[PDB]
């Protein structure tokens, strides 16, 4: 744990994942034979992970079937890949139409890779930068945004500008939702863009866009060269309340504003 | 000889003329009978002609603003300190001419200012008003493309009407309830006003409800626009959100009197604030976001 904590900071789910693992160590006596033990427990595993991911999922994707209309326009951002799922099911096991829109920023591509994705399996994608996003909106009908935690406060912590595109939403027409796995949602809680910020090294935006791996001689790369600059960023920001009225889980329905109503029963 | 007479005359034709055109044209016509000359025996008799009018009126707005308009004009005229002849002349021929002017005006606002619904932009109108059916008119003439929206019209069933104006174009419209106002923002863009009068404060004299909908509005920050024939600016100021000169009661407080009877009195004019012209359809030019105060300061020389 502390070598990963050394590494890059991790989510709330992993930290479930450690609770009851140790759980499940405390469980189990010493006494037993050893053998029979283990064979036991790594299947008690199995089907956790079956259960509490696989399982959520399914559920995640009947919640949807239930809810989307007749053949739906759809947006998302991120690398949210039940939402991926989801999208691929749609367009070749259930057959609907699949009019889906994918924003990506200057740091990460993985809208860029989703779409990829997306055109390897055969589906009509729309690409989105940073410089706009209203120039397809102003048409744009259902929205699913892109999730990582939950707060017993009903925010939501996920990536980059997600926030902006939920602002944007309820200027513009219609609400946003976001469905999620029921072993996602955290007790701790914050409110703002400054409580915990989750960084890489300042090298995302060195190279001149592009590709990853590059290498070249130019202008970029003064961190410390000049007299004195700084070329900072975040990854990790706040995801408002007000905005994200729908919360899909195991418990299949209820709102963000039942902040911690499925924590007492689990 | 009256005004009052040739207001009446004009009934189930119109829709060309346009409100204080005809009202300033009999008024001219009422000036050139008893000597145009003089100024002790002209201007009072014309003031207590109009005083008599708006005593007279059962329900009409703009007729104050015309006179006054036409006041103004009057003032501009003699100024020139030649003779008397000449001005009174030219008195007596601008009335006919500014009648003229006034189809010149429309014929610009159909052909130039008619940019706001192009890329098939749902528009949301409500209150009837001439130039809007105009500019719809010439839109389907020029076939930009388009789309319409009203919302019911039943004080005194006002809608049907609309809705038969609306089918010798031969084109797909939909009805709209003023209480579901609310579920529907959807896929309808921006909301256009056909309304009574243009307020000296910002907003606008309009019928039965629209305060709630410029709230959508302002939630929804789709913008709010007015759509008019550009010289309804009655000397009005509505200084609260529930105050103004009204042709009827306030909200009208009834008494448990008879059987079904003392309800159907409804505020069928109501107003809206001046943080709301995004933009106004102007005849001297796209001209909006002081404008009409400006107007005013200029009228008023402060």
């Amino acid at each position: 744990i502390d070598l990963l904590k050394k590494a890059r900071p991790l989510s709330v789910t992993m930290g479930n994942a450690i609770r009851w693992l140790k759980q499940e160590i405390s469980l189990i006596d010493p006494s037993t034979p050893d053998k029979a033990a283990k064979k036991d427990l790594c299947e008690k595993i199995g089907q956790f992970a079956k259960e509490k991911i696989e399982l959520a999922d399914q559920l995640i994707i009947d919640n949807a079937s239930t809810q989307i209309e007749e053949s739906t326009t759809i947006v998302t951002y991120g690398s949210s890949k039940v939402l991926t799922e989801l999208l691929l099911h749609n367009a070749i096991s259930l057959k609907k139409n699949i009019k889906v829109i994918v924003v990506d920023s200057r740091p990460l591509f993985e809208g860029r890779k989703m779409a990829e994705t997306l055109r390897n399996a055969g589906v009509n994608v729309m690409y989105a930068l940073i410089t706009s996003l209203d120039t397809i909106f102003n048409d744009v009908d259902y929205v699913f945004l892109g999730a990582h935690s939950i707060l017993s406060n009903g925010f939501l912590y996920s990536r980059a500008g997600t926030a902006m595109l939920a602002m944007s939403a309820k200027r513009r027409n219609i609400p946003v939702l976001v469905c999620c796995e029921s072993l996602k949602f955290s007790q701790r809680v914050q409110l703002d863009s400054v409580t915990f910020n989750e960084l890489a090294d300042p090298n995302d935006l060195v190279n001149i866009d592009y590709e990853n791996p590059v290498e070249r001689r130019g202008n970029k790369g003064a961190l410390l060269n000049q007299f004195i600059k700084e070329r900072k960023f975040e990854k990790k920001k706040l995801a408002m309340e007000n905005k994200p009225k729908g919360n899909k889980i195991g418990g299949k329905k209820g709102s963000e504003g039942e902040s911690k109503d499925a924590s007492n029963e689990e | 000889f009256n005004i009052t007479e040739t207001y009446l005359r004009f009934l189930e034709e119109d829709t060309e003329m346009t409100m204080p055109i005809a009202a300033i044209e009999a008024l001219v016509t009422l000036l050139r009978i008893k000597t145009p000359e003089t100024a002790a025996e002209m201007i009072n008799t014309i003031k207590s002609s109009t005083e008599e009018l708006i005593k007279s009126i059962p329900n009409s707005v703009s007729l104050r603003a015309g006179c006054d308009i036409f006041m103004r004009f009057v003032l501009r005229n003699l100024h020139l300190y030649g003779d008397w002849e000449n001005c009174k002349q030219h008195l007596i021929e601008n009335g006919q001419l500014f009648v003229s002017r006034a189809k010149k005006s429309r014929n610009k606002i159909a052909e130039i200012g008619v940019d706001f619904i192009a890329d098939d932009d749902i528009i949301l109108v409500h209150g009837y008003s001439r130039a809007v059916f105009s500019l719809l008119n010439h839109a389907a003439n020029k076939f930009i493309r388009f789309r319409c929206v009203v919302t019911e019209s039943r004080p005194s069933k006002q809608g049907n009407q609309l809705y038969t104006l609306l089918e010798q174009k031969g084109i797909p419209v939909t009805l709209i309830v003023d209480s579901a106002v609310g579920a529907v923002i959807d896929k309808v863009d921006k909301v256009f006003v056909g309304a009574e009068g243009v307020a000296e404060s910002g907003g606008i004299i309009n019928l039965v409800g629209t305060y709630s909908v410029g709230v959508l509005a302002h939630n929804a920050r789709k913008p709010f626009y007015v759509v008019t024939e550009s010289h309804k600016f009655v000397r009005m100021f509505p200084l609260s959100s529930d105050d103004l000169p009204m042709a009827g009661p306030p909200l009208d407080f009834t008494r448990r009197t008879d059987d079904l009877e003392d309800a159907l009195r409804g505020p069928t004019i109501d107003y809206t604030a001046q943080e709301y012209i995004t933009a106004l359809i102007t005849d001297l030019g796209v001209l909006t976001p002081s404008a009409v105060s400006e107007e005013l300061i200029k009228m008023w020389y402060d």
